[PDB]
């Protein structure tokens, strides 16, 4: 069946792209700062 | 004490570049496939 | 014998088109995501 | 362990593209033949 | 004869590419490690 | 004894680089030929 109102394949690809691109910000940040723990999000005791 | 503190806070540069490269390749693959998926539904027009 | 109420060839051509077009979604999804197993529909022990 | 895990989960990029091209060609062949089949039953009208 | 469902040349080329790419990992490893014997796969009496 | 042990275990850096270069060329040749082989079967469409 061929439809035009909804494009499930197109709908998916977007989600995959966002998931893949999420982590690049974190890796760039921790590679530029020089340290692995920059906020309490990453570790819970290491900062303590 | 100073040497001991460094084990749980500093970045490993040899390991950190690999994820940079991997994410960079994954993003390009995702973009190309997204364009393909968007262009797919065009063929229904010839039926009309 | 010519018949206009039914068109067997027309009825047949639709099924073949749908069968061919079924696999496109799976191949594009597994090519964009980068992984061969995205859901339990593909494997039953590989994911575990 | 990390090397062993990747043999049953990752995608072979060389293999998927051939299937992509095959499905793409089959779709166009099916569409053209469906249009031809739809146009076929017209010639009865000349008899009337 | 022209067919679509099979592409023997494409099927072949994949095999040759994998064969050529087999040895590069071994070469790189034995050049980075600095030793010619890293496991019993390379030799049987040399390690003993 | 230390001199004797080194003749059968250490890597020869002069010979491995040539093999590295040869394999690297073969990979590119194979990839280009594979892409051409994938693109070949498109010509059947004009007949339709």
């Amino acid at each position: 069946a061929q439809v035009i109102n909804t494009n499930t394949m197109s709908l998916n690809a977007q989600r995959n792209l966002s998931t893949s691109g999420s982590s690049l910000a974190t890796t760039i940040q921790r590679l530029s700062s020089g340290s692995r723990i920059n906020s309490a999000k990453d570790d819970a005791a290491g900062l303590a | 004490l100073s040497a001991s503190r460094s084990r749980i806070k500093d970045t490993d540069f040899a390991k950190e570049t690999a994820e940079l490269t991997r994410t960079q390749i994954l993003q390009q693959a995702g973009t190309a496939m997204l364009a393909q998926a968007n262009q797919v539904p065009q063929g229904v027009l010839s039926l009309l």
